[PDB]
């Protein structure tokens, strides 16, 4: 996602993600969010394995 | 035209306190029901702020060129398009690069452009369409710029006594240039009143200018020079310094509240 790259699942989130905030991050400051660039819909990140 | 408006009875010093006011959105991302530590150029809590009275009450044409140091924090909580736009240049004369910032409340013409501004640029509309557009000479070089227009930002259309609480925030870092921005309705008198408040970088765009010192450019009322009027103007200037801050990012991912880690012991 715009060069966030990463690997994991992505699941529709009910995160509320005001417009200007793009990514998104939990405490350990790693990306559990994205906003998808075509459609503005966040999808949080969950890790494999 | 570019008039020698002078309507000057120097005003006498005023100094207010700015309270915990003046505090942004540091980076664009969501972070929720977390405190986070961050070190920017923030307008220290409870500093000492200059308040300009543009108002004819007291003639006074309260234009003077101030510096930028690191940033510059306005809260111009005035009434119905008083003050339009900035200028931000080292000279602004024409010699060296100076990037204007207008609204006019339908349109966005950020310009490098380097213009010779004679005097004391500025504007207003003619008793309405707005008429007074000489705020400078001629173009010169002009640089980038930024034909494309967002929104008018001043976002009017509140009355009371100056109910349309407007702060904005300018920076220049290096490259780019930030303009944060928040809107909130209190009542008050004149005064920063207290709470906490941050809404989102408005409009960021790329310059790169020396931006050494600026002012702003103040809309009037054609009946000229002395036949004006001012309504009321709450001119507010606040010098950023470089702080740490920890802001509270509640669960829906706002800004509740922030400390200072340089004020008290506490
Ligand atoms: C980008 O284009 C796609 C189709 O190619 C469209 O679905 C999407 O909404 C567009 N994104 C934006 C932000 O306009
Ligand atoms: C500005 O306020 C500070 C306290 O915030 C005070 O120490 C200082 O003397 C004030 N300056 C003026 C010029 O009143
Ligand atoms: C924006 O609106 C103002 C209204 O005074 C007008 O003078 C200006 O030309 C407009 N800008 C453009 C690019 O048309
Ligand atoms: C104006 O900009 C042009 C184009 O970059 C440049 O060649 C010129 O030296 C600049 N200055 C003047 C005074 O024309
Ligand atoms: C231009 O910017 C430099 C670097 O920030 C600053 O120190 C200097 O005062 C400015 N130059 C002039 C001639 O004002
Ligand atoms: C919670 O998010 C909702 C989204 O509908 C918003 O209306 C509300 O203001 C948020 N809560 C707080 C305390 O900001």
């Amino acid at each position: 996602f715009n060069g966030l790259t990463g690997t994991g699942v992505l699941t529709e989130s009910n995160k509320k993600f005001l417009p200007f905030q793009q990514f998104g991050r939990d405490i350990a400051d790693t990306t559990d969010a994205v906003r998808d660039p075509q459609t503005l819909e966040i999808l949080d990140i969950t890790p494999c394995s | 035209q570019c008039v020698n408006l002078t309507t000057r009875t120097q005003l006498p010093p005023a100094y207010t306190n700015s309270f915990t006011r003046g505090v942004y959105y540091p980076d664009k991302v969501f972070r929720s029901s977390v405190l986070h530590s961050t070190q920017d150029l923030f307008l220290p809590f409870f500093s000492n702020v200059t308040w300009f009275h543009a108002i004819h009450v007291t003639k006074r044409f309260d234009n003077p060129v101030l510096p930028f140091n690191d940033g510059v924090y306005f809260a111009s909580t005035e009434k119905s398009n008083i003050i339009r736009g900035w200028i931000f240049g080292t000279t602004l004369d024409s010699k060296t690069q100076s990037l204007l910032i207008v609204n006019n409340a339908t349109n966005v013409v950020i310009k490098v452009c380097e213009f010779q501004f004679c005097n004391d640029p500025f504007l207003g509309v003619y008793y309405w369409m707005e008429s007074e557009f000489r705020v400078y000479s001629s173009a010169n070089n002009c640089t980038f710029e930024y034909v494309s227009q967002p929104f008018l930002m001043d976002l009017e259309g509140k009355q009371g006594n100056f109910k349309n609480l407007r702060e904005f925030v300018f920076k220049n870092i290096d490259g780019y240039f930030k303009i944060y921005s928040k809107h909130t309705p209190i009542n008050l008198v004149r005064d920063l009143p207290q709470g906490f408040s941050a809404l989102e970088p408005l409009v960021d765009l790329p310059i790169g200018i020396n931006i050494t010192r600026f002012q702003t450019l103040l809309a009037l009322h054609r009946s000229s020079s002395s036949g004006w009027t001012a309504g009321a103007a709450a001119y507010y200037v606040g010098y950023l310094q470089p702080r740490t801050f920890l802001l509270k990012y509640n669960e829906n991912g706002t800004i509740t509240d922030a400390v200072d880690c340089a004020l008290d012991p506490l």
